[PDB]
RNA sequence: UCUGGUUUCUCUUCAGAUCGCAUAAAUCUUUCGCCUUUUACUAAAGAUUUCCGUGGAGAGGAACAACUCU
RNA sequence: GUGCUCGCUUCGGCAGCACAUAUACUAAAAUUGGAACGAUACAGAGAAGAUUAGCAUGGCCCCUGCGCAAGGAUGACACGCAAAUUCGUGAAGCG
RNA sequence: CGCCGCCAAGGUAU
């Protein structure tokens, strides 16, 4: 039912080698979600690494901008649930077999035969990105995804091969922390990790820190851009720009709006292509 | 790209569907061939 | 004619392919630029030419996947405007006729 | 190993297909297992031609056991090639070979 | 304008300019020969198809009517530049054809050389080899003198050899390279022959009835060969004033045939350069490389 | 054809409304792919070179327009001075001597290419896991 | 080719050889009954319109369905195909016509008129502007891009057949026995002739289900619902002038 | 699909006849809001055939002329097929072609 | 360039497989049913080369 | 004195010769004979294929290729 | 690793030449969802009286069968929607 | 002058 020429293949599954050899089939395995006969391709990424043939088909990868074999996004290198939780639009897809699954899957394959270049619904909302998901976007990822799965007979001590067993050895797995939408167990801990980062400890008073020491101005930040980026938060009382240290001083009437600026600018407010420097003001008349 | 059951999705090598009469007899010049049709009254 | 001829040749070499066809000569490479992530991903991956061969399908295999699925027919081509003549209504008596 | 594994895949477990290629039910079959387990011409005719070559190879391995000579095997597989239908039941699911049985049964007299 | 051309899916190994300066020919690892408009919008027209091996060398005859193509499949094809139809297949060598040249002036002749160590003279009308010169080491580059009396062959013995068509004898040997010779080319006068070699030496040799007898007329430097082991070819400018030779270091080197100063070093290529050609009338340089793109440098 | 036509850049602010991935050129949703006819031998040679020692040259056409460098593990290229896997090296270091028995006459003593080499608390945790 | 094709409601399309008067191919694969069929004038393909929803392409020398044309919601009455683009014209019982693409299999254009369903289309064969046929306000069309050229007069009977001559005369055969002549230059009804019944038939049984000219187009002949073929010739008079 | 064999002759001709009269009365009735009460003209056609089989003259009042005379010509076409099959299988069971109990016990009532 | 091998290969393979009542070889047994289609192509070529009684 | 090649293994299309000194089955369209409906059928003709094999031709090797036809 | 060549000065050391990167990687799996059949208990069997030959239509139901034969209880599932006749409400318009 | 050599679905429901 499905033929292909080349799969999606994000970089963490290609391997460390730009020179890999790959064999192909015409009708290979079924997808583990919808059982569609795609074309499984097989290659060797590394010398200590398993083959990682193919998990899903091309069509289900073209719905949500997903790679081919490890089920992560191509645009970041993240799972699907983090992506549509950060963008707050799920682009729903059924769960059963013959109820509504293959119906809308065949129709979305039928309407996407022209382009084959972009996903069906994420083309308009993958543009307003790089704000909340750029904070965890791992460059040069760990190659432990590519290492082979654990073998038996070393857990029981029966392995006659010894060192020439190609899979792994001396790796005790843990039965406490290991599909398409939900639910994923370590991903909940990853959302707890991004919800429990390392900010500055909030001093115990009643919102008196309305000043803020922001610097790194140079020639990109100007006064009108900064006061219009503060104007969407609210109104000023006394603002200034100092150029001997390349810094700006802003305050607010009732602190809370600038408080989310404190949520916005903990090495996080990225305007004009620069990681700005932010530390605390005095708020003490010192 | 996903045709019907006749194309690839079946090994039903069915009866009555065989390469029988795999050559077409053409109407030659002694019959009412279209070359003699294009000029007769 | 050549379009339907190559279509029916693929059909005959797909519906009845049983009699002695060679597979392919897969000596071609494919060169695909990693233009999605690479700035330090696999340092030096700039256009990444790879090798593509084909696995031999042995002729001792039944069809592996159950072709028995049946779904209702989906939405067709979208309806064009209908543009008939102005619709008339006759009487109260000819409708009774 | 294929004619028994067809039965093992189709979840029967009551047709005792034996090495001399026959077929026997065992359990006095009810309606839901009689109609599931009956074969057409493709299974049965292959079973009879495999029984024929089974008897031929049994004749040859009986010769190479070392208790029977060449003339006796000659008359033996002459009787095998001349008296099918009497001992193989291959005409039952394909009648066209019956004339060929007669084509054997005539030429034997010529011999 | 610089002009950037693309099309070749694999490495380009050679390119030439039509004798009248109206069109270009290019070919390489793909097995396709592309024709290009020199002027206009630099358009691409016919693709010549039929080579099963890679195209090692293109040449035009002096009339610009016949295009010759040496391939790794042991066959040298003759192409009609006007229609794009194939004329003949010179089937002969037992191994790869490394290079071919077509005699100008005198009745049509073609020379080939291959990894079987032989050099063969072909008459396009016979469908059979005319002469065979067994060397003993693989032959990489071959050219005729303008009198059509001599064959000049460069191999991997670091020694350019000259063959007499009438005597069928090793007439001359040239010493002066420390490594394999990858490309030979005669001046338009017949006066001088230009050589590239792994040793990174570009050497001009003068061939004359009266020769000094130690014909290392000139030496130039800058052209680098490396681990890729690409055949390297060099060309004479239309008036013999400039010498171009490609290199593996991404630079087009053009020298002054007299003072030996580097006139041009040009970048723009990403990979190794396999051939540099000069337009027959105007100061235009076609640079062909392994990055599958061509440039039209103008001086 | 003219080099100036393809060399002429696009007047614009690069359109940063899209991201870096989606604004990049492609034809498949993942990279611009096109077939070619590269030689097999040098391809597999530099593949085995990167598989053994981790350095190889960098194949492209139009990334920087000047590229002759090595990729992967950098220092091991100049440590071995750019050798290949098909070339006899300058030294024979860390070589590993086996034993041979190729008379093919003895019983249970013939060990040729099928020979084994001369050299030839976790269980409590693995019990507590299972 | 020296053979003919036939088809009917027995779910069978028979290829009747004429050198031996026998069936040689016996096309099958239609899930319902068969209404009409047509041949391509140049190449060895055939088009067939059936009862369920589809028209299908039968390849001669292969007898395999190359394309199934599935875009209708009712039966398809008649089908014509030619050498010039567009190829296939299918008029169906869901009150629409559509012109197909024979290569890709998808439709080119759909044509929505005719409150009562279309049952007759025909090629002329000299120049463009093919015609359609329906019980209500019989129309006229065009080969490129679609174009409503003209509608004809009040031929309000339920019709079955259209046949057209190269010199400009056209004939429409209906279900009430009334067959009507037209012209190609204007759209003028000329004769308005009705056929009487041969003795066995009753008063209202006559319905024209087939009509065709000669290859000289000097003789017309119709097959009616009274199990009779009626053959018309010309009239060598002069006093039949147009008002 | 499946072909029409000798058993699905009378179970296919009636289906094609009701489909033909269906798409004929769907394309002959005028622009009123109701077509046929979804089965009634079929019932009049069937009752006209049953009344022709008993030769009841079938004079129903208050009925439009085109639907009733198209029902008359349709039951006349079914009568022509019925009698032309009756003559044919009567000649076949006369000369001895078929020995079918269904055909003979049907042809008794069909004469 | 493929040629003969020792004939004790097929015997070892089938004495390993046997009557296919084990769970180790379950990936291969369907292939045995895939050998169902071409069995008369083997039985025909078998019975074409039967040893004559002057042979051993 | 020069000229200088039989077997075996792989693709390559054409076949009109008892392609094979012999001869299998199936499909369609008809006539029959058993027959209740059908698949299994009977046995004659007409026309197609399938299948076990075969004929001559382009190349690449290897097998004593150097014995030697020329 | 192996063979050949004194090729470079010891049979030994070195150098060159030739051979040139397989594997649904497992004997396992913490294992994975487990549909058929059989057993338990229900419900029960077409055609306006009874016993019932059947052939059909549909698609998100299958099985036996080589099936464009056939048979599976007519193989099973097929049910109340009245439409225009009377009256009320609301809307569009006309005198 | 010497035809002819028989299986199954059709029934113990799903
Ligand atoms: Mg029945
Ligand atoms: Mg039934
Ligand atoms: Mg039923
Ligand atoms: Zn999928
Ligand atoms: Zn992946
Ligand atoms: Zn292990």
């Amino acid at each position: 039912w499905e033929d292909a020429d080349f799969p999606i293949l994000c970089q963490t599954c290609l391997g460390e080698n730009p020179y890999i050899r790959m064999t192909k089939e015409k009708y290979g395995k079924e997808c583990k979600i919808c059982a569609r006969p795609f074309t499984v391709f097989r290659w060797c990424p590394g010398v200590r690494m398993r083959f990682k043939k193919t998990e899903v088909c091309q069509t289900c990868s073209k719905l949500k901008n997903v790679c081919q074999t490890c089920l992560l996004d191509l645009e970041y290198g993240l799972p699907i649930q983090v992506r549509d939780a950060g963008l707050s639009f799920k682009d729903d897809m059924p769960k059963s077999d013959v109820n509504k699954e293959y119906y809308t899957q065949n129709m979305e394959r039928e309407i996407s035969n022209s382009d084959g270049t972009r996903p069906v619904g994420m083309l308009g909302k993958a543009t307003s990105t790089s704000d909340m998901l750029l904070k965890l976007a791992r460059t040069t990822p760990y190659y432990k995804r590519n290492r082979p799965h654990i073998c038996s007979f070393w857990v029981k001590g029966e392995c006659k091969r010894g060192e020439e067993c190609p899979y792994r050895h001396e790796k005790p797995t843990d039965p406490d922390d290991p599909r398409y939408y939900g639910i994923n167990d370590p991903v909940a801990d990853k959302l707890l990790k991004r919800a429990s980062t390392m900010p500055r400890l909030d001093p115990p008073e009643d919102k008196t820190i309305t000043t803020l020491y922001v610097g790194g101005l140079g020639d990109t930040i100007t006064e009108t851009d900064l006061r219009n980026h503060f104007y969407q938060f609210g109104e000023i009382r006394t603002i200034t720009v100092v150029q001997r240290q390349q810094c700006a001083f802003i305050q607010f009437a009732t602190r809370q709006a600038a408080e989310v600026a404190a949520e916005k600018s903990f090495n996080k407010l990225i305007v004009n292509g620069r990681r700005l420097n932010v530390k605390w003001g005095r708020s003490q008349a010192a | 790209k996903g045709e019907g059951d006749l194309s690839q999705l079946s090994k039903q090598y069915s009866s009555r569907d065989l390469p029988s009469h795999t050559k077409i007899k053409y109407r030659q010049t002694t019959q009412d061939a279209p070359e003699e049709v294009r000029n007769r009254d | 004619r050549v379009a339907l001829e190559k279509s029916v040749s693929q059909k005959v070499a797909a519906a009845m392919p049983v009699r002695a066809a060679d597979k392919l000569a897969p000596a071609q490479y494919i060169r695909y630029t990693p233009s999605q992530q690479g700035v330090a991903f696999n340092s030096g991956a700039k256009q990444r030419v790879i090798r593509m061969v084909e696995m031999q399908k042995d002729p001792m295999e039944p069809p592996r996947f159950k072709i028995n699925k049946k779904i209702p027919r989906g939405p067709p081509s979208p309806p064009a405007p209908v543009m008939h003549s102005p619709s008339r209504k006759m009487t109260v008596k000819e409708q009774q006729e | 190993n294929m004619l028994n594994l067809l039965i093992h895949r189709k979840n029967l477990n009551y047709l005792h297909l034996d090495y001399n290629f026959n077929l026997k039910p065992v359990k006095t079959l009810t309606t839901k297992e009689r109609k599931k387990s009956r074969f057409g011409n493709a299974f049965h005719l292959c079973r009879e031609v495999l029984r024929l070559t089974k008897l031929v190879v049994d004749s040859h391995v009986q010769y190479r056991l070392g208790n029977v000579d060449a003339f006796q095997l000659a008359d033996g597989l002459q009787y095998i090639f001349a008296h099918v239908g009497q001992l193989t039941g291959m005409y039952r699911y394909k009648y066209k070979l019956m004339r060929q049985i007669r084509m054997c049964k005539d030429l034997k007299h010529l011999i | 304008p610089i002009m950037l051309l693309s099309g070749h899916e694999g490495e380009v190994y050679c390119c030439k300019f039509h004798p009248n300066g109206s069109t270009l020919a290019s070919a390489g690892f793909d097995r396709l020969i592309l024709l290009w408009n020199v002027y206009g919008d630099c358009d691409n027209y016919a693709t010549l198809k039929g080579h099963s091996g890679a195209v090692m060398e293109l040449h035009y005859n002096t009339d610009g009517s016949m295009l010759f193509s040496a391939s790794t499949d042991k066959t040298v094809a003759v192409w009609d530049s006007e229609t794009g139809e194939r004329v003949k297949r010179l089937k002969g060598h037992t191994s790869f054809v490394n290079s071919c040249y077509p005699a100008r002036r005198g009745p049509q002749l073609v020379c080939t050389g291959s990894d079987d160590g032989t050099v063969k003279l072909w008459d396009i009308r016979k469908k059979a080899a005319i002469q065979t010169f067994q060397n003993t080491y693989q032959v990489l580059a071959v050219t005729f003198n303008d009198t059509s009396d001599q064959i000049i062959s460069g191999g991997i013995d670091n020694d350019i050899k000259v063959w007499d068509l009438r005597q069928n004898k090793l007439t001359y040997t040239m010493r002066g390279h420390a490594d394999s010779v990858t490309g030979l080319s005669l001046s338009s006068e017949g006066s001088y022959l230009l050589s590239n070699a792994m040793d990174n030496t570009v050497r001009v040799w003068d061939v004359r009835p009266f020769a000094p007898k130690e014909r290392c007329v000139k030496i130039f430097q800058g052209n680098v060969h490396n681990f890729e082991k690409n055949l390297l070819r060099c060309s004479w400018s239309p008036d013999g004033s400039k010498i171009a030779a490609g290199s593996a270091d991404r630079f087009v080197y053009v020298w002054d045939t007299t003072s030996r100063r580097i006139l041009y070093k040009l970048p723009g290529h990403a990979g190794s350069i396999n051939e540099v050609a000069f337009h027959p009338d105007e100061p235009i340089i076609i640079s062909a490389s392994s990055d599958k793109r061509l440039y039209m440098g103008e001086i | 054809p003219t080099y100036e036509t393809m060399f002429a850049p696009e007047f614009g602010p690069e359109n940063p409304f899209r991201t870096q991935q989606m604004a990049a050129p492609r034809n498949m949703l993942s990279g611009y792919a096109e077939p070619a006819h590269i030689n097999d031998f040098m391809f597999e040679q530099q593949r085995r070179t990167f598989a053994t020692y981790g350095y190889a040259l960098d194949p492209s056409l139009d990334n920087h327009q000047v590229s002759a460098k090595y990729i992967g593990s950098v220092e091991e290229a100049e440590k071995n001075q750019g050798l290949t896997v098909f070339e006899t090296g300058q030294k024979k270091t860390e070589k590993r001597k086996k034993f041979k028995e190729n008379d093919a006459s003895n019983i249970d003593g013939f060990l040729g290419p099928w020979a084994k080499y001369v050299d030839e608390e976790e269980q409590k945790e693995l019990d507590e896991i299972t | 080719s020296p053979y003919l094709f036939s088809c009917g409601e027995d779910k069978q399309v028979k290829c009747w050889d004429l050198e031996y008067n026998k069936v040689i191919r016996h096309y099958h694969g239609h899930l319902s009954a068969v209404y009409g069929l047509d041949l391509h004038p140049t190449i060895d393909v055939l088009v067939t319109c059936s009862r369920d929803s589809t028209a299908r392409i039968w390849d001669v020398r292969t007898k395999a369905s190359v394309h199934t044309l599935s875009g209708h919601t009712n039966a398809v009455a008649t089908v014509r195909c030619q050498a010039a683009e567009p190829q296939i014209i299918t008029g169906s019982h869901d009150t629409t016509i559509r012109l197909w693409d024979l290569v890709a299999g998808k439709t080119r254009v759909t044509l929505t008129n005719h409150k009562k369903s279309v049952r007759a289309v025909v090629l002329h064969p000299r120049h463009y502007t093919f015609a359609s046929g329906s019980p209500d306000n019989i129309k006229q069309w065009k080969f490129p891009d679609g174009s409503f050229i003209q509608n004809l007069s009040g031929h309000n009977a339920i019709i079955n057949t259209l046949t057209v001559n190269s010199d400009g005369v056209l004939v429409s055969g209906a279900d009430n026995g009334t067959m009507h002549l037209w012209d190609w230059r204007t759209g003028y009804n000329f004769q308005r002739v009705h056929a009487a019944v041969q003795p066995g038939s009753l008063d209202s049984e006559s319905g024209i289900f087939a009509c065709a000219f000669d290859q000289s187009e000097s003789r017309l002949l119709t097959a009616e619902a009274d199990k009779t073929i009626k053959v018309y010739r010309e009239d060598d008079t002069a006093t039949e002038e147009t008002h | 699909a499946k072909t029409v064999t000798k058993q699905r002759v009378e179970s296919h001709f009636d289906l094609e006849l009701r489909a033909a009269v269906m798409h004929d009365i769907l394309d002959m009735m005028p622009e009123g809001i109701k077509q046929n009460k979804a089965r009634t003209i079929l019932q009049h056609l069937s009752e006209a055939w049953r009344c022709w089989k008993a030769n009841i003259p079938w004079k129903v009042p208050g009925l439009p002329t085109p639907i009733e005379n198209m029902i008359l010509r349709y039951v006349k076409a079914k009568a022509d097929w019925w009698t032309n099959t009756a003559h044919y299988n009567r000649e076949r069971i006369r000369r001895g072609a078929t020995v079918d109990k269904t055909v003979c016990k049907k042809n008794l009532g069909r004469l | 360039q493929k040629e003969d091998m020792p004939p004790e290969h097929v015997r070892k393979i089938i004495r390993d497989h046997g009557d296919m009542t084990n769970r180790k070889f379950r990936h291969d047994k369907r292939v045995y049913l895939g050998a169902l289609k071409y069995m008369p192509h083997a039985v025909l070529k078998l019975l074409e080369n039967m040893p004559m009684p002057w042979e051993q």
